[PDB]
């Protein structure tokens, strides 16, 4: 699977997503950028089925958009990813379901606070200061369980996640071409384009 | 065939008026009285029961006001029954929305939702449009208390103070001339009664011809309670306002 | 007040159904057809008005088959005998389908009975513009039929319906009185031919052409047949010499 | 299941054994595979029993039915009724049915409805697991037009052998008599057909 | 074939009032009186059983129906209506409650479901509003005993007691001299008997006054032993002689 | 305002037009009819009336055997009649099929009545115009008669009448059950049974019969027949011996 | 699960044990196999339980509206009919199977239904996994004409048989009788011959053994 | 009378009359006149075709079914579209399936039956146009005549349309004469075009304004239109 | 392969003399790999309490919905829903879901507000309901559970030694269960208040 991280640091989300896309024997492509903005305080990253996965990501940042016109407001982080979840949850049941597994990075303009939610292809939601999903979590959940303390600056974040890439681009077979890197604050989303010699 | 007998309920007029609305306004026009008047810290709603008798229960009864929410209440103004119809949407609307998002539905959008129902009922379907109105009295954390009205037209009105039912008119002048902007809900409460006292097509206005209802913010909280006043309270509340 | 005669399934104040009524006339308005039961079958016979030289005679046919026992016949609006005959044809199939043995005559009475029935319980379909003569020889006799539009039938002894009704009946009657011990396939067949001639008496302004079948257990094995060349020819014959 | 029906010189006799097992226990020793579908039109059902009764309930809906409009049904339409059910649901039933009636005008008549929900009229007619058995014995045995006892007799010791050698028959042997005369209920214990 | 009347047959007149519902009261006042008493212990509903024929057998035809074992229904107005709505009120007891739940419906709840059946025939497709008003009577756990009446627009009000149909007014007024918050089931029995009598011009005795109450629990009339939790039902429809009984006392 | 006549919506006066008009139609074929219970039999009578010589008499009937024990007799055109026969055949041979016994008569009579409460309700159906007078031994209730009507109400009866002459058989019958004290014919057999009704619809109409004139149904324990020419004859001759 | 149905004179018993377990697991020591489907109708379920409470009930339900409607006591023929129909429908894909019996207007009944629809009648019967053992006791004890006590007795037993030798049931004998003249009786935990005997030691704990973290009061009210 | 009953289908009037059918009817009698004939070898269609102006074309009146099958039209001409639509549909089941020229007289049936399921069911309407059909099939040659109520007629030659009358007659008159015209096309089709010139008033029958066609023993249906009817004006 | 046990997770409740109490870990995982110590598997509807294991995504929905469908309860029934009632419409609610069910072991514990009388059941996927008396264990720990329940447990006791018996009963079983542990909370519940406590314990 590719690699999908995301870290909650004392002012904003950082998601970090690996650029390749394989297409069986051949790395098709070592830019991607495996994630939709929602709306300007909540970004979504995700990975698995090959078609599903952009086509999820689009279906749920559109009805966000609608949301956003109709209301002339900006849901919650909570809000946007119980929508998601319930998106997923009726998919697990259906003909042919979505296999997509999801991190919502979002900043909450009325809590003041950053957010992040692991919500994987059955719709199983949990929030948390540090999520990945498939392999990812396996190589980098122990850095992260030692490192990370929730007054972190987003300076401090992204050196914990330089550390986290580093054990994933030596240990993990395969070759996922680095990572597209993204900050959410109270300023909104910007991405990090130096993390490649960082 | 059938074409003879199809009154055609949702057609112009020359004019271009929707009869049945007109006519449905009008069948409102004669049912007791419904008040909201919106405060900086609460919302009132009171209501008069038209017509009752000595045999009438009123301690199991509760006919014009209606709760929607922990958030949300309605106060009706025409056929009691259609307006659980539309009430009993509501509501389900209220808790899809919860299951959604686990957030309580912004009061707007459930106005809205409403709304369009009513709306419907008006363009296609040929079915008889609902005859009642409703008064909105709803708390959430964008705008805090909103006030609204809605009608068998499908249209929707935010107020600072409003009336459905009878003699509006003249209640609309009185709410006109004694709000204020900064009042507090135990003024407004007040004033809903001394209107609706004025507007009355009874003798007196005694308690058992009353519903009451207020969501304040509980003083000893830091959150929003919702108080159907018992027939007691109402009592109680009548002669404070000194009207015994 | 009136309109009750505008819509079809609507019962007047003296308890009628005036479509159904002018659908009988309509029917009236049709040409002669009558159907006459003998000691082991049935025949049928109809007029058929020549408009002009122009119509191929012996090509028109009237008289139709249902199943490979049953004859059917019928004055009044052509269309819906046919109509009506399709229908009869799926419901023995269906019969025969479901319990192997061909349908019996009552049984198909019924079913032509309830369909027609049918239609003068809607405003939505009109009446049949169609009285039917019909019948068949079944596992315990022969039956004759005749159905109207109100969906009524009853068994009949010998049967008459179009313009030329009166002189039929009476022609039947006759019959009937003269020969209390049963008339033969053979006899019948001659007399059908009498009577629609006798009958042509009120319609004698056009030229007409004769059509006669027959179903017997002598003579034609249980089946329906028309009767063609030989046997035709005795019968106008027969009608010919008694005209004079 | 050793199920058969005998036409004679009065009318018909159907026959049956009584026992429904599931696997090599014996769930009932007592059951009656004779069943009613009509005053004088009867079956014996082999195959699943929740098919063949699921089946059997239906015809007897369908006749009662038939015989409000159209009086009594002859032989030959129960057995198509059956038939159309058995054919039609070929994929979802486990259904060999034995049609056996009493006719005035027809006399006794049998019809069998195999699996595949085919019809064939026949003399007498043998079915279920027990009947490969009886196929020589039956087919030396029987001749036409016998008189009750000798029916009777000739149905006893077939079943009986039918249920000497399959252990999927046995218990009782069940008889229903079609006649002119009305509807008779035999029934045989074992100490008397063991010993023949 | 096919219902082509997919419009409302009741509609807005420029008055505002809704013709049908209207005329459909007026079927409702040409009906046999019934009435209800509420009593601190109980609840009784009465009406008159008007037989059109003295060869009519009028233990067959039943006013007063039971729709759960603790709810019970009268009616004013047209009977075959009634009837079907009992049918259908038994029903939706089952399939909107006691399926869901486990437990019979509270007699607000199952009025409201009877009430919802009512407005849809004022404004669904092809269809005549009911011409009956309902008096139901119930109880249970948790608000205790219940008396409610149902228009035929779907409209219901709680009641102390009160008198539908034919004598209606007349009957109001009887029962509000006579009634208090003190009464004792057979008090209420009494009233409804005396109230009744005001109306009934024939025979006045058990076998022409159809009664029932909602009072105690009859373990006898349950069917079973065994389950300690299951009382028995509230419903109770007195007999002929019963009736008779507490007219000699009368 | 006036097409409150022609669809079953209510009149002003709270009043259903078309089901009145149905209830007319019910008397269009001038044919009378009555019930009668007996000890352990019940016995419907109606006057069969001939008037066409070239129907086939066999084949004019109102009285239907809706299952092996209910029997129906018809007040109304043959149409509807019909239509009600095939209906309550189909409703009381499901009814068997569902619940494993024989429909009740009372129980088939409500059916019927709520299928026509409910042609007064919708507007796209019309009221059947007839009556419908079902009769049988029920194995609970024993000699059962209800009957229902375009209005959709039914009621169970000790007896019943039914047509134009309706209420000169329905007080001759009132009369003979003030005198005689119970709700029942007194007769073990159910010949006597027909003979009563035959002799008081006589009595009632003011006139006489021939084996023609008449059609009997009767309904036993587990069987309703109806009777031919030959066996009213029989008790017509019996009839006419105690005179 | 053990359940039996035993006839008598004038009645018909149906009893059942009160095991209720998961693979090897005894989950229930003491759930009710014994359903009422009417007061006077009563089934003994074995295979799936939520299958066998459910079809109880949803036929039960409309039983009720049927006796309402019809103004009759419902017959067991009538609950046979219609739960054969609807497991039928279902093609075994609802386990559940049944011992129902009752009396009514027509008299007692006594019948079985398996999970596929199809129906046995029997003056005793016995179902589930200690239908062996039960069976044995039956074929050995019963006679034509029971009295009331011999039949509960005679039940109890086949029951028991199930008890103790077969390891999917066992607990208390939970029976229910149903006679002609009289109100059915319903009695739960008949014979409870399985009583834990007295624990070797008591495990209360002295209060404050276990490490607490946090502590707080949970809103109930609002 | 007439005023309340003519609103649709479904309405009887009190004599028995369904006066939308006739008002059907009477879109025929003004359509343009069209002719068909038959002996026992050959059936004959001959039409005149109407235009609007100068500018415009002259509208197509005649529309082959199969091989061995067409029609004339006189009405609606959508109905026509629609009926022998329908038309070409049941000659392609019957040899799709059976592999059997459909017989004249049942495409005759099949369209009165079609047309009388518009004449008794609410909110339809009963088609607007008259319809000749001729065909070649195992029973030789045939001509029918479709009306809007439903009846189909097998006649040896007829008119419908405006003055129609005219060539009725004309082919009342000659019957003995045309029915004998076995083995010559170009003569049967100048007995069908003086027939038609009878029904004539306004004008004279042109080179753009004529359409014939023809069925055969040995001939599939063909329709002559332009130049290629110049040799029978 | 197994949905019950994918997340983990475990469910215990217990009657004692006027009290109630259940009991559950707070470990969400994903097969091997541990991924929350923070998911709470006890919810509840005013007085009447829910604990749910299994398939999390349907933890979550079944809450959702029982949130939903008790809110609208107390619209209609102007009463808050009591746990005889809830139990029942936890049973309905799965059984309409019989071929496609939802994967949890559901448990109610509460006090039944107008009789003060102690409640608990269990359930099964499909809506079985078991009305303990004693206990009701549930997870994938049940066993263990089962084991612990029946030696520590017995009649009416205090909520204070209630308390230390559900613990145990809870912390010792998760402890032999690779899929629980990370944590745990017990809700002791009386007739007017309801106390939770988190308890310490190893977390591997």
């Amino acid at each position: 699977m590719d690699i999908i991280l995301g870290i909650r640091v004392q002012d904003s989300v950082i998601l970090a997503s690996s650029k390749a896309v394989t297409r069986g024997i051949s790395v098709l492509k070592d830019s991607d950028d495996k994630t939709r903005q929602l709306s300007p305080h909540t970004l979504m990253s995700f990975a698995g089925e090959a078609g599903d996965t952009v086509q999820f990501a689009e279906y749920i940042q559109a009805n966000i958009q609608l949301y956003s016109i109709r209301e002339d407001y900006e849901l919650s982080p909570q809000a946007v990813s119980s929508f998601v979840r319930q998106e997923l949850a009726k998919s697990i049941r259906s003909r042919r379901p979505y296999q997509v597994n999801v991190l919502i990075g979002g900043y909450d303009k009325k809590k003041n606070k950053p957010e992040l939610y692991q919500i994987d292809y059955l719709g199983t939601k949990v929030e948390l200061p540090y999520g990945a999903h498939g392999y990812s979590g396996f190589y980098t959940f122990s850095l992260l369980d030692h490192h990370y303390r929730p007054d972190m600056t987003t300076e401090e974040g992204l050196d914990l996640l330089k550390l986290c890439v580093q054990e994933l681009e030596k240990r993990m077979p395969m070759d996922f071409k680095g990572v597209i890197v993204k900050i959410v604050d109270k300023d909104g989303i910007r991405q990090v384009d130096d993390f490649q010699a960082q | 065939g059938s074409r003879r007998y199809d009154s055609r309920t949702t057609i112009f007029s020359p004019e271009g008026r929707l009869y049945q609305v007109e006519y449905a306004l009008e069948s409102i026009s004669h049912a007791g009285t419904a008040i909201g008047i919106m405060a900086s810290d609460g919302i009132v709603l009171a209501a008069e029961r038209k017509v009752t008798s000595t045999l009438l229960e009123q301690d199991t009864s509760t006919e014009k006001l209606y709760k929607l929410n922990d958030k949300i209440a309605v106060a009706v103004a025409g056929l009691t029954a259609d307006a659980e119809i539309l009430i009993n949407t509501a509501r389900i609307h209220a808790q899809n929305y919860l299951k959604t998002y686990n957030e309580d539905i912004p009061v707007e959008i459930l106005v809205r939702r409403l709304s369009d129902i009513k709306q419907g009922y008006t363009q296609h379907g040929g079915l008889r449009p609902f005859g009642v109105s409703f008064i909105y009295a709803g708390y959430d954390d964008r705008y805090g208390y909103q006030l609204y009205t809605s009608n068998p037209s499908g249209n929707y009105t935010g107020w600072k103070a409003i009336s459905v039912g009878a003699n509006t008119s003249a209640a609309q002048t009185l709410l006109q001339m004694d709000y204020k902007d900064d009042m507090k809900v135990d003024d407004a409460i007040e004033l809903a009664l001394k209107t609706l006292s004025k507007t009355t097509d009874s003798s007196a206005l005694t308690y058992d011809r009353l519903e009451f209802a207020t969501i304040r913010k509980g003083a000893n909280d830091g959150e929003v309670y919702q108080k159907i006043f018992k027939p007691q309270e109402i009592k109680d509340i009548l002669v404070k306002t000194g009207i015994t | 007040g009136t309109g009750y005669d505008l819509s079809n399934s609507v019962f007047s104040p003296d308890g009628r159904n005036f479509q159904v009524e002018y659908a009988v006339k309509a029917v009236e308005n049709g040409t002669t057809s009558i159907g006459i039961k003998c000691n082991d079958g049935v025949v049928f016979a109809v007029e058929k008005l020549i408009t002009s030289k122009l119509l191929v005679p012996q090509k028109n046919v009237k008289i139709q088959v249902v199943d490979r026992h049953i004859g059917c016949v019928y004055s009044g609006l052509i269309p819906d005998g046919r109509h009506l005959v399709n229908r009869g044809r799926e419901e023995a199939a269906s019969f025969k389908k479901l319990y192997k043995t061909p349908i019996p005559i009552p049984a198909f009475a019924d079913r032509l009975g309830q369909y027609v029935q049918a239609h003068t319980l809607y405003n939505s379909v009109r009446p049949f513009g169609v009285s039917t003569i019909f019948g068949g020889v079944d596992k315990n006799g022969a039956h004759l039929y005749m159905l109207e539009p109100s969906g009524s039938y009853w068994g009949y002894k010998g049967a008459a319906t179009g313009k030329g009704r009166q002189s039929a009946k009476a022609e039947l009657e006759k019959l009937v009185d003269h020969h209390p011990e049963g008339l033969s396939a053979r006899e019948a067949v001659k007399q059908a031919a009498k009577i629609i001639y006798l009958a042509h008496e009120d319609n004698k302004e056009k030229d007409f052409e004769l059509e006669i079948s027959w179903c017997s257990l002598s003579e034609t094995n249980g089946l329906h047949k028309f009767v063609k060349g030989d046997l035709l020819q005795e019968a106008i014959d027969f009608a010919q010499k008694e005209i004079n | 299941t050793s199920i058969m029906a005998v036409t004679f010189k009065d009318g018909v006799i159907l026959g049956a054994d009584s026992r429904t097992t599931t696997g090599a226990y014996i769930a009932n020793r007592v059951t009656d595979k004779l069943t009613r579908v009509h005053d004088k039109i009867w079956c014996c059902r082999s195959g699943s029993a929740a098919d063949t009764q699921a089946i059997a309930d239906i015809v007897q809906y369908h006749l009662e039915l038939y015989t409000s409009q159209y009086g009594t049904p002859s032989t030959e339409t129960a057995a198509s009724v059956f038939k159309e059910l058995c054919y039609e649901n070929k994929d979802n039933l486990t259904a060999g049915i034995i049609v056996a009636g009493y006719d005035d005008k027809n006399k006794g008549e049998v019809y069998t409805i195999p699996l595949g929900g085919s019809v064939h009229k026949l003399p007498y007619a043998i079915a279920g697991s027990g009947s490969t058995f009886i196929y020589g014995y039956c087919d030396k045995n029987f001749r036409e037009n016998m008189s009750k006892e000798e029916t009777v007799d000739f149905i006893k010791h077939s079943l009986s052998q039918a249920i000497k050698w399959d252990g999927s028959s046995g218990g009782v042997i069940r008889m229903v008599v079609l006649t002119a005369a009305g509807v008779e209920r035999l029934i045989f214990y074992p100490d008397e057909y063991e010993q023949l | 074939m096919t219902d082509r009347y997919s419009f409302s047959l009741t509609t807005f007149s420029p008055s505002g009032k809704l013709g049908q519902i209207d005329y459909a009261l007026t079927a409702v006042k040409q009906g046999v009186t019934s009435l209800g008493i509420k009593a601190t212990n109980g609840v009784v509903i009465a009406t008159e059983k008007k037989s059109s024929s003295p060869l009519a057998m009028s233990e067959t035809l039943s006013k007063v129906s039971l729709l759960t074992p603790d709810i019970g229904a009268v009616y004013s107005g047209m009977g075959p209506d009634y009837r079907v709505l009992v049918d259908k009120s038994r029903k939706v007891a089952h399939t909107s409650y006691k399926r869901i739940y486990g437990e019979y419906p509270p007699t607000k709840l199952l009025v409201s479901e009877v009430a919802k059946i009512m407005q849809e025939a004022t404004q669904s497709g092809g269809v005549r509003p009911f011409g009956v008003s309902l008096l139901i009577a119930g109880h249970d756990e948790f608000n205790g005993f219940s008396l409610y009446q149902v228009d035929p627009s779907g409209s219901y009000f709680p009641w102390k007691a009160t008198a539908i149909g034919k004598g209606s007014v007349a009957a109001k007024t009887f029962l509000e001299k006579r009634w208090n918050d003190e009464l004792e089931l057979e008090d209420a029995i009494h009233i409804a008997l005396l109230t009744l009598k005001e109306s009934v011009e024939g025979e006045f005795n058990g076998d022409t006054i159809e009664l029932a109450i909602i009072g105690d629990e009859n373990p006898d009339l349950l069917g079973y032993t065994g389950i300690p939790t299951d009382k028995g039902p509230r419903f109770r429809k007195l007999t002929s002689q019963e009736i008779n009984d507490r007219l000699e006392a009368l | 305002a006036g097409y409150d006549r022609h669809i079953t919506i209510f009149s002003p006066e709270g009043r259903l037009y078309q089901v009145e008009y149905a209830f007319k139609a019910t008397n269009q074929t001038n044919i009378n009819s009555l019930a009668v219970r007996g000890k352990d039999c019940t016995v419907v009578i109606s006057q069969k009336k001939v008037p066409d010589k070239l129907l086939d008499p066999t084949t004019v009937s109102y009285i239907f055997c809706i299952s092996r024990t209910i029997g129906m007799v018809v007040n109304g055109p043959i149409p509807d009649a019909r239509n009600a026969a095939l209906r309550a055949k189909a409703e009381a041979a499901e009814f068997r099929y569902k619940y494993g016994y024989d429909m009740p008569c009372d129980v088939l009579a409500k059916r019927m009545a709520n299928l026509s409460q409910i042609y007064t309700q919708r507007a796209y159906m019309r009221p059947l115009g007839v009556i419908l007078t079902f009769v049988s031994v029920d194995e609970e209730l024993g000699p059962s008669i209800y009957k229902t009507d375009p209005a959709g109400y039914y009621v169970g009866y000790k007896a019943t009448a039914t047509g134009p002459k309706q209420q000169e058989i329905t007080t001759n019958l009132e009369n003979h059950f003030k005198k005689s004290k119970i709700d029942h014919i007194n007769e073990e057999s159910w010949e006597k049974v027909v003979e009563f009704a035959i002799t008081h619809m006589i009595d009632a109409l003011g006139t006489e019969f021939s084996k023609n004139d008449l059609e009997v149904g009767v309904a036993t324990k587990d069987k309703f027949f109806t009777l031919s020419a030959e066996n009213i004859e029989e008790r017509l001759v019996a009839i006419a011996e105690q005179d | 699960t053990t359940i039996v149905g035993v006839k008598f004179n004038n009645g018909v018993v149906i009893a059942a044990d009160t095991r209720s377990t998961q693979g090897p697991i005894v989950a229930d020591k003491n759930c009710a196999k014994l359903h009422r489907i009417s007061p006077k109708i009563w089934c003994a379920g074995a295979g799936t339980a939520a299958d066998t409470e459910a079809v109880t009930q949803l036929i039960g339900s409309n039983i009720e509206l049927h006796s309402l409607y019809t103004s009759r006591e419902p017959r067991v023929v009538s609950a046979l009919q219609m739960l054969k129909q609807h497991l039928f429908k279902y093609q075994g894909h609802i386990g559940a199977y049944l011992i129902v019996a009752g009396v009514d207007p027509t008299g007692s009944h006594l019948f079985s239904i398996h999970a596929h629809g199809s129906t046995d009648v029997g003056y005793y019967l016995s179902l589930g996994s200690g239908s062996l053992a039960a069976m044995a006791v039956l074929e050995s004890h019963w006679k034509q004409d029971l009295t009331k006590e011999e039949a509960i007795k005679l039940a109890s037993d086949a029951i028991q048989a199930g008890i103790w030798n077969d390891l999917g049931s066992g607990s208390n004998v939970d029976v229910c009788v149903m006679e002609i003249g009289k109100d059915a009786e319903y009695l739960r935990n008949y014979l409870t011959p399985n009583v834990r005997e007295e624990k070797q030691k008591s495990y209360k704990f002295p209060r404050g053994t276990t490490a607490v973290l946090k502590e707080s009061i949970v809103n109930i009210c609002d | 009378f007439r005023n309340n009953y003519d609103g649709d289908t479904v309405t009887f009037s009190p004599t028995g009359r369904l006066f939308q059918v006739e008002y059907a009817l009477e879109a025929i009698k003004q359509g343009s006149v069209t002719v068909g004939l038959r002996s026992n070898t050959h059936a004959v269609l001959v039409a005149l075709k109407r235009n609007a102006d100068e500018l415009s074309s002259y509208q197509k009146k005649i529309i082959k079914c199969d091989e061995h099958m067409g029609l004339s039209l006189a009405g609606l001409a959508p109905d026509a579209r629609v009926l022998s639509n329908y038309l070409r549909q049941q000659c392609n089941y019957s040899s799709l399936v059976f592999n059997r020229k459909l017989a004249v007289e049942r495409a005759g049936h099949l369209l009165c039956d079609k047309a009388q399921k518009n004449t008794q069911s609410y909110g339809g309407r009963p088609y607007g146009v008259g319809l000749l059909i001729i065909g070649y099939d195992k029973s030789g040659a045939h001509l029918l005549e479709f009306q809007p109520s439903g009846n189909v007629t097998e006649l040896y030659g007829t008119a419908i349309g405006a003055r129609s009358q005219g060539a009725k007659t004309y082919l009342e008159r000659t019957l003995d004469t045309f029915i004998k015209i076995d083995g010559n096309p170009d003569e049967l089709i100048k007995a069908g075009v003086e027939a038609i010139s009878q029904s004539l008033r306004d004008e004279s029958l042109t080179v753009d304004n004529l359409s014939i066609a023809i069925v055969g023993k040995d001939t599939p249906f063909t329709i002559y239109d332009g130049e290629a009817v110049a040799k029978y004006i | 392969s197994d949905p019950s046990s994918i997340n983990g997770g475990i469910v215990v409740a217990m009657t004692g003399k006027d009290c109630v109490a259940i009991a559950c870990d707070l470990r969400l995982g994903s097969q091997s790999l541990g991924v929350s110590n923070k998911f709470e598997k006890i919810f509840h509807y005013g007085h009447v309490f829910l604990g749910i294991t299994g398939l999390a995504t349907d933890v979550t929905t079944l809450n959702e919905m029982f949130r939903y469908k008790t809110n609208l309860y107390k619209l209609k029934e102007e009463r808050a829903i009591e746990p005889e009632t809830f139990t029942q419409l936890v049973s309905s609610s799965l059984y309409e879901r019989r071929f496609g069910p939802y994967f949890v072991g559901p448990v109610v514990a509460g006090i039944n507000s107008k009789s003060g009388k102690p409640f608990i059941a269990g359930f099964d996927l499909i809506g079985c309901i078991d009305e303990a008396k004693d206990f009701i264990v549930s997870g994938t720990a049940s066993d263990q559970l089962f084991g612990m329940c029946e030696s520590l447990y017995e009649p009416n006791l205090e909520p204070e030694d209630l308390f230390e018996t559900i613990s145990q009963a809870l912390l010792n079983a998760a402890d032999r269960d690779a899929l629980s542990g990370w944590g745990a909370v017990v809700y002791i519940i009386k007739k007017d208040e309801v106390v939770k406590r988190y308890l310490k314990m190893r977390q591997d």
